[PDB]
Order: C-alpha cells, then sequence, then structure tokens
C-alpha cells in the first residue's frame, strides 16, 4: 500500500524498487504577449527516477520538441513519465528490474499502472511522506545537463556521490532529503551553506563537495537550522 | 397469460413476482400467481419472515415450459420445479383457479415498467450467466459471486457476467496507452460489442439483468456489473447514436423503479456523477439526468 512514516525503512532491504518524481517533467515560464496575453515558454524537464538504496539515478530529460503540438500538456506529461518509465525497466536485464516503483505523486499510479501492464509482478505503489524530489533542478550539475540538452538523452548519475564507501543508504537517504528539503525551502542559503569554504570542491564525477565526516555533520546541523528558521518565518512561530 | 401454481406455502414469506410482491402467511392456503404476461422473462423471488437475510429466486419464461413453486423443508426453501406432463398440469392449474386460491400477475395497462427494465433481456443469455443446464430456469441470490470477483470460489454458483477491466490488456491497446484509457471506444466498439457480445442488445440485455439482480436481492457483484457497463459506455467518446438514445430510456426506468431508501449502496457516486457530468455523454442521458437531479440530489 502506501508508504509512509511506518514503512520507512522497507526502502533499503534488497528488494530493488524505485521512486518516480514527475513534478520536473513539464517546465514552463510565464509571460505577457505583445497583445497583453498570458503565454507559457516551456523548457526542457526530467523524469526524477532512483533508487534509493544504491544511489542511482535514472535522469530522463524531457525536451521541449516532446510538447510540440499537443493538448493538456499537464495531463500528458504524467502519461509521458509513465511511458519513458516503463520503457526503463523494459531495457533492464530481469534481474535489475524493479518490484516496486513508488509515485511521488498519486497522479501517476493510473498512468503508470496502465503503461506497466506488461509486468503485473511489479507494484506500484503511492506514497504519503512529502518527499523533496522537485528541488533535483536546484543540484547546479543537474539542471546543467537538463537546459544542455539539445534532444531527448537519459544521462546516469549517483546522488549519493561516495558516501555509501563510508555510510549506510538509510543515512545516505536521509542526508539526501535533508539537503534537497533545505534547498527547497531557501535555494539562496542552502547554496550559500555548501559552498561558501572554497577549498572543499565538488569532484568532477560528483553532485556534491567532498566534506570530510566531521563537514559533513556542520553542514547537516546547518541545514537544520535553516530549516527551522524558515518555518518560523513562514507560520510567524 | 401463464400461470405459476405453488404447492403448498409451508412457511411465512413474502412473495415477489417482477416489481410486485405479497405477504404471504405460514400454512396460508396460497397456490400460485395467475395471468403473468407471456413474451418477456419473468422473475419470481423470495424473502422468508424469520431471515430477512438471503433473498433468493428463479428467472424464467413461460414460453420454455410449464414451472411451478414447491417448499422443500430439507433444504428449508421454495424450489422452482418443470412438469413435463402437459395434461397433469393443466389439470393442477385448472383446479387451483376454480377454487380461486390464486393471486392475479397486477399490470396496470398504462404500465410498460417491466418492459422497459426487461426489453433485453433474453432466457437464453441468462442461463449462460447462471450455468445449470438441467434446469430451464435459473436460480440467483443474494450472496452469489461474479466470476471476476473469485478471481480477486465454487464455480458452480457462479455468476458469469462478462469480465471488463479498464486496466488490462484487453482494453489498452499497446501503443495506445493513453489514448484507450481516456477514451474508451476501441474497448467498448471493437473488443466489447463487435468482438463478445455481438450487438448493443446483448449488451444492454447483460446490464439490465446486472441491474434487477442487484435491486431484487441485493447481488454486489450485480451492481459492481452494472456499473462498469454504464461506466464503459459514458467513458467513450465515439458511441452509436442509437445505443445512447437507449440507454437514457433503459436507465431513466431503473433510477426510477429503484426504492428510494437503497440509493446509498445501489447507486455508485463515481461513475453517475461521471456519467452525468465528466464523461463524453454528460450531455446525451437528459432523461436519466432530469430523474437523478430530482430524485437524489444530494448523491451528487
Amino acid at each position: 500500500g502506501a508508504m509512509n512514516s511506518s514503512n520507512y525503512a522497507e526502502l533499503f532491504n534488497n528488494d530493488i524498487k524505485l521512486f518516480v518524481d514527475d513534478t520536473n517533467v513539464y517546465r514552463v515560464t510565464v509571460h505577457k504577449t505583445f497583445e497583453g496575453n498570458v503565454a507559457t515558454k516551456a523548457i526542457n524537464g526530467c523524469i526524477f527516477t532512483l533508487n534509493p538504496k544504491t544511489g542511482h539515478l535514472f535522469l530522463k530529460i524531457i525536451h521541449t520538441s516532446v510538447w510540440a503540438g499537443q493538448k493538456r500538456l499537464s495531463q500528458l506529461a504524467k502519461w509521458k513519465t509513465a511511458e519513458e518509465v516503463s520503457a526503463l525497466v523494459r531495457s533492464l536485464p530481469k534481474e535489475e528490474q524493479p518490484k516496486q516503483i513508488i509515485v511521488t505523486r498519486k497522479a501517476m499510479l493510473d498512468p503508470l499502472e496502465v503503461h506497466m501492464l506488461d509486468f503485473p509482478n511489479i507494484a506500484i505503489r503511492p506514497t504519503e511522506l512529502r518527499l523533496p524530489f522537485s528541488a533535483a533542478m536546484s543540484i547546479d550539475k543537474l539542471s546543467d545537463v537538463v537546459m544542455k540538452a539539445t534532444e531527448p538523452q537519459m544521462v546516469l548519475f549517483n546522488i549519493y556521490d561516495d558516501w555509501l564507501d563510508r555510510i549506510s543508504s538509510y543515512t545516505a537517504f536521509s542526508r539526501l532529503t535533508l539537503l534537497l528539503r533545505a534547498l527547497k525551502t531557501n535555494e539562496e542559503s542552502a547554496k550559500m551553506i555548501l559552498l561558501s569554504d572554497p577549498t572543499i570542491t565538488i569532484k568532477s564525477y560528483h553532485l556534491w563537495p567532498s566534506f570530510t565526516d566531521e563537514q559533513w555533520i556542520t553542514i547537516e546541523s546547518q541545514m537544520r537550522d535553516l530549516i527551522l528558521t524558515e518555518y518560523g518565518r513562514k507560520y510567524n512561530v | 397469460m401463464n400461470t405459476v401454481p405453488f404447492t403448498s406455502a409451508p412457511i411465512e414469506v413474502t412473495i415477489g413476482i417482477d416489481q410486485y410482491s405479497f405477504n404471504v402467511k405460514e400454512n396460508q392456503p396460497f397456490h400460485g400467481i395467475k395471468d403473468i404476461p407471456i413474451g418477456h422473462v419473468h422473475v419470481i423471488h423470495f424473502q422468508h419472515a424469520d431471515n430477512s437475510s438471503m433473498r433468493y429466486g428463479y428467472w424464467f419464461d413461460c414460453r420454455m415450459g410449464n414451472f411451478y413453486i414447491q417448499y422443500d423443508p430439507k433444504d428449508g426453501l421454495y424450489k422452482m420445479m418443470e412438469e413435463r406432463d402437459g395434461a397433469k398440469f393443466e389439470n393442477i392449474v385448472h383446479n387451483f383457479k376454480e377454487r380461486q386460491m390464486m393471486v392475479s400477475y397486477p399490470k396496470i395497462d398504462e404500465d410498460d415498467t417491466w418492459y422497459n427494465l426487461t426489453e433485453f433481456v433474453q432466457m437464453d443469455k441468462i442461463r449462460k450467466i447462471v450455468r445449470k443446464d438441467e434446469n430451464q430456469f435459473s436460480y440467483v441470490d443474494s450472496s452469489m459471486t461474479t466470476v471476476q470477483e473469485n478471481e480477486l470460489s465454487d464455480p458452480a454458483h457462479s455468476l458469469n457476467y462478462t469480465v471488463i477491466n479498464f486496466k488490462s490488456r484487453e482494453a489498452i491497446r499497446p501503443g495506445h496507452e493513453m489514448e484507450d484509457f481516456l477514451d474508451k471506444s476501441y474497448y467498448l466498439n471493437t473488443v466489447m460489442l463487435q468482438g463478445i457480445f455481438k450487438n448493443s442488445s446483448n449488451y444492454f440485455g447483460e446490464l439490465q439483468f446486472a441491474f434487477l439482480n442487484a435491486m431484487f436481492f441485493g447481488n454486489y457483484g450485480s451492481s459492481l456489473q452494472w456499473h462498469a457497463m454504464i461506466e464503459l459506455i459514458c467513458s467513450s467518446a465515439t458511441v452509436p447514436k442509437h445505443m445512447l438514445d437507449k440507454l437514457d430510456e433503459i436507465l431513466y426506468y431503473q433510477i426510477k423503479t429503484l426504492p428510494e431508501q437503497y440509493s446509498d449502496i445501489l447507486l455508485n457516486e463515481r461513475v453517475w456523477n461521471i456519467c452525468l457530468y465528466s464523461s463524453f455523454q454528460k450531455n446525451s442521458l437528459h432523461n436519466t439526468e432530469k430523474i437523478m437531479e430530482n430524485k437524489y440530489p444530494e448523491l451528487l
């Protein structure tokens, strides 16, 4: 059934599963036309598909061409996401196909379910959790490769960099969501925090800085502090 | 005009015949129902005074034999049975009328209700859904499950309705996933109408049979099937115009005939708002829409 705080640790057992986040699939800018009406301009998007156990990210870039000559785009986005997720599953060897796919938004249950009819033994699941994967386009290197693409493309990353070499999946995922949560609530400050010190750099094959163990602790504390500050500001508490 | 005699009425029961019904008292002298119109299917149904649970009954067609009712004390229910001896049967019927112990199928001549509920129901199709081919009539009751319910246990007692499933390979053509799931015309028109049902009248008959089983026995799987069939049409953008006009009459008389107090379990809120207000066919059920608004505005 639905994923919530109760069944949180299922994510890190040895059953393969993916998250699918579709919040950046269809991205527009809103502007005024010469006659003064409002019009949309789409930009490149991405399907954010993530194995929370291993960090492997399947970033499926969605090129604006896809939308050309189409109606009910926000509705089509959900169906293209499922088409693309389905194709990814089918590209993967049997022993790598997920046993469950968890959608971060309930609108994706019916499109995915339909597209996965050929995989009756893969369970499509909602979640109650409030995950911050929408903030993935606040990670500089992911936004860079989305925005530069000239055609549909799939780009693989590991969203944990090399953390698993020293910490567990649970811890890695908590760190990822804490960093994404911070990015979502106040990007400028979250990015300040990660990058203030110019002597801690990002490996070319990495997304985040090469913090030492001790420095991650300062960072996670600073991210925490940021998030609680912004909460008090939002609600006058 | 046909007759259905009863050997006896040992136990207190409410008898139904189509949309009519009577209370009959323990060992009251009751010997059957007369003046039943030949030319339509019928259903004689029962509810014991002692067990308000379990409504049960027999679907039948008088052109297919001479049928009567006899109470079985081992099994504890009124059973339908067929008399093969013509003379012996006219003999029993003639004598019971003479003694005037029979109620009259009470049809008002203006009333087309029963015809309107059963227009497309044919006895041969009922006997494929309720398979028991040593008998010319068909037994149904409240607790009987459908085949689709058995998938998600005894198949002898199954309602073998036609299985409809919107999230299935049958319904969805590969490569047309989105198109076929928002617009089910493919599923209705090629797979179901041309493929399985062959014509709209069989489709409508099963639809109508399903509704009556839900109404007369609270058969939950039969309600489910009726709503599925309705949903399939309303969610199809391209429907033959004659089907749309017939469905409006069909539904109208079904809503008209439903007990007022049962509207909460018998009517699926989601399907009806979709049919009446969201679907492709929102503007095509004017009679059904008007009766629903004036009789059950709350459900919407």
